[PDB]
This record gives structure tokens, sequence and C-alpha cells, in this order.
RNA sequence: GAAUUUGGACAAACUUGGUCAUUUAGAGGAACUAAAAGUCGUAACAAGGUUUCCGUAGGUGAACCUGCGGAAGGAUCAUU
RNA sequence: CCGGUUGGCCGGUCGGAUUUCCAACGGGGCCUUUCCUUCUGGCUAACCUUGAGCUUGGCGAACCAGGACUUUUACUUUGAAAAAAUUAGAGUGUUCAAAGCAGGCGUAUUGCUCGAAUAUAUUAGCAUGGAAUAAUAGAAUAGGACGUUUGGUUCUAUUUU
RNA sequence: AUGGUAGGAUAGUGGCCUACCAUGGUUUCAACGGGUAACGGGGAAUAAGGGUUCGAUUCCGGAGAGGGAGCCUGAGAAACG
């Protein structure tokens, strides 16, 4: 959020093409489009000015299969953040319950900032990495 | 409360005392441990072949005056030595040496028997005839 | 500490009925308690109680008549599906004829027979005979 | 591993085909064709054990290779053809027509329909998209293509095929008040009218359906296919019409005729 | 071979993985490219299902696409001056996507006169009309215009030359231009 | 287009070590159990003839003995 | 207020059931301070209407469609999608039975015909009704909810001139 | 090793591999190690209810062809008649 720039490569949305031309107002075409099944594309993906080749709002993946909730309990990768899925897991013989969890890696895209304690809801992707397969759709605590 | 835990979260709790508590017991611990497949002269097996090395004259404990007549013999599979019991009347005029006997255990799962001090197998077959067939002469044995 | 309000009562109406006494003060008078007493005085085990409101909690008199052999609790809760009431009643009941199971289901409080009226399951929360 | 599959053992076959767990240690196994191996009757399944016109599989091999039975108009001397839902069967020697519909039981029903009936079937649409040159087609739920299609047919209507030319001849779209036949699931082989369908983004649209003696039922959309509008059927129906009689009136029925 | 499975890795925990199985054929991996400049020598790779896959070895021409005039020519390739990788596929010059190249720009100086007639750096009636008509289009940029009087232009490469056999790219631009040549000229 | 040949990745294996998970021999010890008409005493059981037991330290042919603090499972429920 | 099941009713045929009916159990609609959210259209559902008692001109789920705002769970009900074999189980005299999925009935010559049920199958995922019981959130240096206001910044963008 | 950016390779996604960069990732809710006389499941035996023990073996999935590694052909093999 103070350059874009920072690779070596130029990063670009790819086949978005803007010519050197023309000259009008809204300066860079920028691809953008809605993830469905009802979030919302935030406002931060429409005007913003990251890359991102991984999000699921101007990046190249889709969302499709499982829509996950969980608490963010580690933001100390680059874009990419640990939450924590906590379920209760029935035994038959004692006829109760125990407390378990998973740890899920998950992708943050820059138009969402999250901390640590926020509850996200993440949907899943094609395999981001050797770990994430699931991308961040809307961050609503805090 | 009843000492054990009761909420309806603590199955984790219940679930780890009992396994250790079930260390506790004689039959769940030889089986996990693996005694008889480690500790054992038959190494888990029901029946055994071996080879007779010597007679021999075991006197009974007490109050039981008697001779008991087991003999030695060093197993096939193993090369263990194991003392075993002859079991009737007259019956170890068959099993004189260097033969191949079968052993069976005494049903005490382990234990000596009775007032035999020591011995934990019994003879079954000598030279491939059933021992009871040579004591009821139904059959009679090989020359060796 | 006090975990369970309606286990005490429970406890204390047991203990006035092997006594003999007609008569009983439960402190400290939850909404449970009111509604598995509204149970147990339908079909006919305690008679009228009072309510008696103190700031704090509220305190109860409940009159017993002889009835009641032993009104007990189930804690925890358990959650409990259709074929589980019946294991349950055949477990906990001394017969299949009288005795009820008080369970909390989603359409209130009641025993075992009306849930089964109803086709409703939920939590058991104690037992009356 | 390391390819396909080319055996089927019995026990493993589908339990619609009715086939009788001893006399053998294999089942014929489909071979690729318009229907899923699940969804499917081989013909030899079909002509030896439905029909009784033959005892082996080489009394059926014998009858196929005379070009005898054909089905939907085109010849198939193949042993283990899937016939799937909807096709037609001709055996010319004895001039006899099957449709290849269920019964309530959930398996496949000899269905002997007239001669004006065999020239046609219907068939759900399975998708609907641009091919090369941007010419449009759809698919059909047995994998007929179909080119040039009118541009109201959109996914799960049916189309009247006419199995001379593969043209399509008329159609039913899809809402509330259709005759719908269930293939797939618990409730396959019922015939109910649609009550309303469920939108359900993100995967498993379900559909609720009542039948004749209103009792209501719910199924996914994968296993409806609309058959025409309340009254008449654009088919002939099965004996039954597809009601679900209980196990308790099934046997008062059968005390009934006895 | 080269394997390209994952059981071979730690989990993520970090635990070492047993062996649960031999390499398999439908998870292999081939050796690279390193597509070299002159000469052009294709091989090609069978792959899974048949479908030929070309490896370009030492190409020598590509096809390169101007963007802003919506063209494309087939020009000569002079060296590669850039690559965001690895600084010896630079000294080595080898050809892969997104390196940085100079193409030889003389048949688009040769399409820019016969379309625009003004000539880049420093005779009919119908030729008259239509340079006359596409009037002020004829002002493509400095930066570009400086490389035509210099003879070599600014290519990046667009198409993946291991796999498809050929070289294509794409004449450098605008800001993207601007950000490499800050990368170039830095000392 | 054959032999041959350069670099590379994959990599079976080989030679020299070094760790650990496994066996054998083994001078000697060092105990424990069972069975044993052995030897010397009599530590405990009665106030067992010095009440017994605990922890700790030292000593002694063997039980054990002695110091210090504790217990009653004591031989005292007891002196307005 | 209203219908839903089990009754009950002249035992109507001498163990069949036309409901004016008592009773018990289980739902729904409305009012009582009771928001248990509704921005655009066709269609109007009830419907203003209404013909002398089938008429021409009122409230959108009553029927859908389009977008927009959504405290979060655990629990329980119903259902979908869960491979056969095996388990439980229905029908059928393998001569009985273990089995098997066969078989039965005629003028047995042209034949006719009933079947191959059903239930169980956890935990997880999925759809749905309930909302008791356990949790979770919210308006407190108001930054709160409203709002026909009275406005100002700022962003799209149609049909049109 | 966990992630980022580019490439390479692949049928394709991905530290799958390379170059550069950052310092991450798992764990008492039992990670990592060790043991298994451990192929997994449908299932079996014995049980009032709850359970306990077994499942190499008629079906489904996996793996292997004395041990390892490499490859040709082909749609499909890291194939062992
Ligand atoms: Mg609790
Ligand atoms: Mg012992
Ligand atoms: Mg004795
Ligand atoms: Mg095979
Ligand atoms: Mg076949
Ligand atoms: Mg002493
Ligand atoms: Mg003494
Ligand atoms: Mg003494
Ligand atoms: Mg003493
Ligand atoms: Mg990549
Ligand atoms: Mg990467
Ligand atoms: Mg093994
Ligand atoms: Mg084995
Ligand atoms: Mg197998
Ligand atoms: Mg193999
Ligand atoms: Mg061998
Ligand atoms: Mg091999
Ligand atoms: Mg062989």
């Amino acid at each position: 959020e103070l350059t874009v720039q920072s690779e070596r490569a130029f990063q670009k949305q790819p086949h978005i093409f803007n010519n050197p031309k023309v000259k009008t107002s809204k300066r860079t075409k920028r691809w953008y489009k809605n993830a469905g099944l009802g979030f919302k594309t935030p406002k931060t993906a429409i005007e913003g000015s990251y890359i991102d080749k991984k999000c699921p709002f101007t990046g190249l993946v889709s969302i499709r299969g499982k829509i996950l909730t969980g608490t963010v309990v580690s933001t100390k990768m680059h874009r990419t953040i640990v939450i924590r899925r906590a379920y209760l897991h029935y035994i038959p013989k004692y006829n109760r319950y125990e407390k378990r969890h998973k740890n899920v890696p998950v992708h943050v895209s820059p138009a969402f900032r999250v901390q640590v304690g926020d509850i996200v809801t993440v949907g899943q992707c094609r395999p981001i990495s050797k770990t994430v397969r699931f991308n961040v759709v809307k961050v609503s605590a805090a | 409360g009843k000492g054990k835990p009761r909420g309806l979260n603590s199955a984790r709790k219940l679930r780890v005392h009992r396994r250790n508590n079930r260390w506790a017991e004689n039959n769940y611990k030889k089986r996990l441990l693996g005694t008889a497949f480690k500790s054992s002269p038959f190494g888990g097996s029901s029946h055994a072949k071996g080879i007779v090395l010597e007679k021999l004259g075991i006197e009974s404990k007490q109050p039981n005056s008697a001779i008991r007549k087991c003999v030695r013999v060093q197993l096939i599979k193993n090369g263990k030595k194991v003392t075993a019991f002859v079991p009737n009347d007259g019956c170890l005029n068959f099993v004189d040496e260097n033969d191949e006997v079968l052993l069976a255990g005494f049903g005490r799962k382990g234990k000596a028997k009775g007032d035999i001090p020591g011995v934990r197998f019994k003879v079954v077959k000598v030279s491939g005839v059933s021992l009871l067939a040579l004591w009821k002469e139904k059959k009679e044995k090989p020359r060796s | 500490t006090r975990s369970s309000v309606l286990a005490d009562a429970l406890n204390a109406i047991n203990n006035a009925e092997k006594t003999g006494k007609r008569q009983v003060l439960i402190r400290p008078s939850s909404k449970v308690i009111i509604k598995f007493l509204q149970v147990m005085q339908k079909h006919g085990y305690i008679g009228e109680f009072e309510y008696i409101d103190d700031h704090r909690s509220g305190k109860i008199v409940v009159q017993l008549n002889g009835r009641l052999n032993k009104c007990g609790v189930i804690s925890p809760r358990f959650n409990v599906k259709i074929g589980d009431i019946e294991k349950w009643t055949a477990n906990l009941l001394p017969a299949r004829q009288f005795g009820y199971v008080i369970l909390t289901t989603s359409a209130g409080i009641m025993d075992h027979e009306e849930a089964r009226r109803k086709h409703v399951s939920g939590k058991i929360l104690g037992f009356v005979y | 591993a390391r390819g396909p599959k080319k055996h089927l053992k019995r026990l493993a076959a589908p339990h619609h085909w009715l086939l009788d767990k001893l006399s053998g240690c294999y089942a014929p196994r489909p071979s690729a064709g318009p229907h899923k191996l699940r969804e499917s009757l081989p013909l030899i399944v079909f002509l030896r054990n439905r029909l009784k016109y033959a005892l082996n599989g080489r009394e059926v091999k014998a009858i196929l290779m005379q070009r005898h039975v054909k089905v939907d108009g085109k010849v198939r001397t193949d042993t283990t053809y899937p016939a799937g839902f909807m096709d037609v069967i001709t055996l010319d020697a004895t001039n006899e027509n099957f449709r290849l519909v269920y019964d309530v039981k959930g398996r496949f029903a000899v269905h002997r329909i007239t001669d004006e009936e065999a020239s046609y079937k219907l068939g759900k649409v399975k998708k609907v998209q641009l091919g090369k040159k941007g010419v449009p087609y759809v698919v059909t739920h047995d994998g007929r293509t179909i080119r040039y299609p009118d541009p109201n047919i959109k996914v799960n209507d049916t189309v009247k095929i006419d199995l001379a030319s593969g043209k399509i001849t008329d159609f039913i779209k899809f809402d509330a008040g259709k005759l719908v036949y269930v293939t797939g699931g618990r409730n396959l082989g019922r015939i109910g009218t649609i009550v309303h369908k469920e939108r359900h983004d993100g995967g498993f649209d379900l559909v609720h359906i009542k039948d004749s003696l209103d009792n209501t039922f719910v199924t996914r959309l994968n296993n409806v296919f609309v058959i025409g509008e309340q009254g008449k059927p654009y088919i002939s129906l099965p004996k039954g019409k597809g009601i679900k009689l209980s196990i308790a009136e099934e046997r008062d029925r059968r005390r009934a005729q006895q | 071979g080269i394997s390209r499975d994952s059981r071979h890795k730690r989990s993520a925990t970090g635990a070492k993985r047993a062996q649960f199985r031999k390499k398999r054929k439908f998870e292999l991996g081939r050796q690279p490219a390193n597509t070299k400049i002159g000469a052009k020598r294709i091989h090609s790779v069978r792959t899974r299902g048949g479908n030929k896959k070309y490896r370009a070895l030492r190409i020598e021409t590509g096809n390169f696409s101007w963007a802003s005039e919506g063209i494309s020519k087939k020009t000569r390739i002079a060296g590669v001056v850039y690559h965001p990788s690895n600084n010896e596929l630079v000294r080595t010059n080898t050809l892969t996507k997104a390196a940085i190249v100079q193409i030889d720009a003389t048949p688009f100086r040769q399409w820019f006169e016969a379309h625009y007639g003004q000539t880049l750096g420093k005779k009919s009636k119908n030729a008259e009309r239509k340079w006359a008509a596409r009037a002020a289009s004829a002002k493509i940029e400095s930066s570009v215009e400086s490389q035509f009087s210099a003879g070599r232009l600014y290519a990046c490469i667009s198409s993946r030359p291991g796999q498809s056999g050929r070289c294509d790219g794409y004449i450098l631009e605008g800001e993207e231009l601007a950000f490499y040549l800050r990368r170039l000229t830095a000392k």
C-alpha cells in the first residue's frame, strides 16, 4: 500500500490493455468481477490499485465448493492468514462430546484488512499453494 | 459428585482415564504388550513339537507324595528348553529318547497345574502316535 | 457452589417426602423449577405451590401429598432423539404404566408421553413417579 | 488400476436388473453408450431375463445377429448395448414395441406400446450452448445433439424427438403444474405434478411434487423428468401409473385378486 | 524420473512421509528446453493422450505484436536484456516467457511508412487519400520512436517456447516500458 | 541415419567410516521363586518378656540395636 | 372461530359404516400495546365489488420474477442423497429345513398371470420445521434508532434533445 | 520447511522444481518420535440395555510381482506371463 510495483516483474492484470493513444478520465482499465453466492465485491477491490492474481474479485480464481467460517489466529504471512475452526466431536460410548479444532491456511486479498481476532468467512477455490485451498470472501467481525 | 466428571463436554477425560486404568488389568496388559509373542516358549501358539532331552522324576508338592514323571524337551522352532508332563499311568515307557513329541498346555493359562512343581505343558503325541491310543492299545509305536 | 438449582429443588422435595412432611421451602426458584413443578402438579404428584417474591430470585413453598415416591434430575441434559426416549423410560421408570420422564423439548417442557403425542424430542431434565 | 475395467461381477451389478446371486460370477457389463451404466438396461438382460425370449446369452446373440431387435430405430446388434430410459425397442418379428419406463417399485417395466407411439421419444435437455460457427445445440439426457433448436428451450425441459429424423416435434417447459417422472433416487418411478422448485444457488435445487392421491414428496432436480401437463401425459404410462401404494394397501390389493 | 508429486515432501506439520507408492507416470516431469537464439531447431515431445508438444531449442525469429497499432510482424530477435527470474538467463541468452528482448524493428518501420507516410526517428493519389484520412494517429510516443531511430525495439515474450515451439511477444509500451527502462538503466 | 561421444537431471548400486534398532559367547557376580525332616539364635504375635510401628542417621554374624522427631493401628477414651 | 385423527352415534349387511351429536388428543386463523423487515412489475388473491340474486374500473407472493438488508451457534423434527451381499423382515410346501427367488392357474392345443417387498445403516456434509434448554451479539467519553426533514460533497448511468 | 513474485516442467492446478525475497508453519484439544504379531471399508462373533473382541479371506478401494531404480510402446503402464 506504499508501492504496487515492488517485484522484479511488471505487475499487471493479464489481457487488460490500456491504450496509450487515448486520453480519458477513469485512469486505468481495471477488471473486477462479482464472486457470486451473494458476496458483495468490496469497493477497495473496485477502486484500488493492487494486482493480486489470486484475488476472488480482481484476480483469476473462482469460488466453488465449501463456504466455511473461522477466527483469525495468525497474520504473519504475506497475503495469507491462518484461521481456526472449532467444533465438538461426539463420542457414542460415553454419550458426550469433546472440543476439537482445525487450522486452515486461507488467502486474503488486499481489499480486506484482517487482524487477529476477526471472524471471517472463506470460499473454496482451486489449490493456491501447497496448503492453501480457501480464499477470504467476507470479513464481518473485529 | 461420584468421582468422575459428568459434564456434557467431558468425553476426552473419560476416554483417557479409561485407557490409563485399562492398563491395570491382566489380560489387557498381556495382549497389548504382546508377552505371548515375546516371552512365551510356545510363542503364542497352542501346540509345539520338540525333541526329548531326558526323563525327569519331579516330586510333587505338599501334602502329596509321588514322583510325577515329566520329560525335558527342546522346542523345534525356538530351540528353547521346556518341561512336559507325560500324562497317564505307565505312559513314560513310550517317551524314551530323542523323540518328536507334540505338546500342549495344561489348561491353567500358563500356570503350573497341580501338585506338580513348575511344569506348564503336557505331552499329546509321541512319534506321530497319540498317547491315549498307545495307552488304550488302539495303535502302537514305530521303531524309531 | 450452586450449579443446578433444579437438582437442589428436587433433592429438597425428596428429603421432605421421605420424612413425611407436607410442605417444603425451595430456594432459589428458577423458571425451569416452575415448569417442572407444573408438570408434577398436572399429574397429581404434588398439589398447590406458591411463589414467594423476594426481589432476589424467589422462593417456593410446595404442598406435598403422599403420592410421590421419587422425583429426580438427570444431569447432564443429554441430547435425546425419539428412540432414545423409549430406552430412557425403560431404564429409569418403575413400570410401563405409570411414571413420567420429563424432558425440555423445543415446544416447551413436558413429559415423555405428551412428547410422543406431539412427535418432538429434546434434552432430558428429570423424572417423576 | 492401469486402465479401464472391462468386467462386472455379480453383486456389483445394479440391483434393478434383478439378476439372481447364484448362476455365475459375472454380470453383463454395459458397454459405453448413450446411457450411464447404472441407469441402463443391456439388451441381454432385457431379452433374456425380462422377456424370456432366450435362455442363454448365446441365444441372445443369435437373436441379435439376424437384425431382429432395433433400439430407437437403429439395429444395434450388440449384446450389452445400454438401453436406457425412454428408449423404444422394436421386435419386428411379433411386431412388438416396448418403451423402457420404470414401474413404481423402481425397476424397468415391460411396457408394450403401439406402432404410432414407437415413432417418437422424449428427451430431457441437459445443456444448451453454441457450437462452432455460432450454431446452437441441445443435448438430451441420452446424449443426442440436436442442432438449431428453438430459442425458448432452456435446460430441464423435455423435447419430443422424431426417431426417423433427429428433429424436434414440440417441447414442454418447466414450471408449476407439470406432470413429471421421477428417474433417480428413492422416489424412482413415481409420477406427480410439480408444485414449486427451490432456487438453492450453489448446488442441488430441490423440487416438491404431489401425486394423484395428494401425497407430497421432494426430489433433487437431477432426478426429475417432465412428461406433460396435468391430465394428459406425452407418452403412455405403465400399469399402476406411478402411485406408490404402501405395503399395507399392497397386501390388501393382493388379497383382493388371489 | 523427475516426479511432479507432493508425497515426497514434508507435511505442513513438518513430518517425514513414508514411501506409499512408486513413482507413477501420470505425475512425471521433464527436463527444461533452455531455448537459445539462432538456427531454428524444434523437437517434438509425445505427451499424455497423444497430444504433441513442441520443444523449441534455439529459435531464431518470432511473431511480435504492436498492441496500440493493432498489427503483428515476423521479426528477428537480437538478444535478451532482462529476465525477472534469473540473471543467468540474461547472460546465457535463454528465451522463456516474460523475457525482455531486442527485436529488429524494420518490418514495423516499413509498415509505419506504408500505412501513415511519415518516417520514424531522426506518390499515388490513393495513398495520399489514405494517409490524409488516418491523420492525427501518426504520433505514437517518444520512447518507442527513439528506439525506431536506434533500430532495436524492446519486446516482452508472451509465448512459452518450450511448450508451443514459438517465441511470440509484444512491443513494450507505456508504463511497463518505463518500469523495464528503469530496471535496464539501473546501475 | 548406425556405432561412438559432451553436458544434465533421475538414480540402482559400491568402498571407507560413524550412529542407533537387533543376537550369540562370557571369568565373574548379583538377586528372586519353588522345593527342601539342615546351621545359629529368637526379631514379631500376650505388657511376646526392652509396647509396637513410621521417617531419618549411625552401628552390628543374623534376626536387629541405638539416637532424634512422629503415630495408636496401645497396654490409657478417665482426676472440676 | 375453523377444519384434522381416534373414538362415539340408528349396532343400518345380522364381524360391514350414511356423521345433527356428545369426549380425548393433535394443528391453524384473528384480536388483545404484539414488527414475527419489504425497494420494481406483470398478475390481481382474499378482493372494492353484484348483475333483481356470475358484474366494468380497491392492499404484490395470493402466484412468481427482479434486485436490496441479514447477529452467530449447539440441540431436536422431517426429508433428500446414502452399492449389492450380510442383518431384521413380507410372500412362496426347496418333499421338511439350511436355502433359493422363485412360482401359480387353465379347455395343459392358440395360453393367462402374481412377484422379486419393506425396515435398519451411526459421525460428517445437505435441505427443512421448532424455538424450550445452554451459549453469542447489541445504545453509555452515543459515534444510537428514526426523518414527509432542510441540505451540501461524491460516484455511476439509462432512455432521451 | 510456511508464504510472495516471475519462470520452467506437467494433461492440467500447486514449492512440483528453479531464481530472488520474507520468516514463517505444527503442538498438551497430544504435534514430532516410537510400536503394531496394522492393507482400509462393507462386515463377523458375542452381547437385556450399554458394550468388548476380530475383519489375511467370495463385494468396493489401495498396493505389489525377489529387492531397488529407470524406461519403450500405447488412449491408458513407471506394466514385470
Ligand atoms: Mg455442559
Ligand atoms: Mg499375577
Ligand atoms: Mg493345596
Ligand atoms: Mg486387476
Ligand atoms: Mg461388455
Ligand atoms: Mg523389638
Ligand atoms: Mg521375643
Ligand atoms: Mg519386645
Ligand atoms: Mg506389643
Ligand atoms: Mg506458477
Ligand atoms: Mg510460488
Ligand atoms: Mg503388515
Ligand atoms: Mg499377515
Ligand atoms: Mg480385491
Ligand atoms: Mg501395478
Ligand atoms: Mg517369490
Ligand atoms: Mg517393474
Ligand atoms: Mg508370473
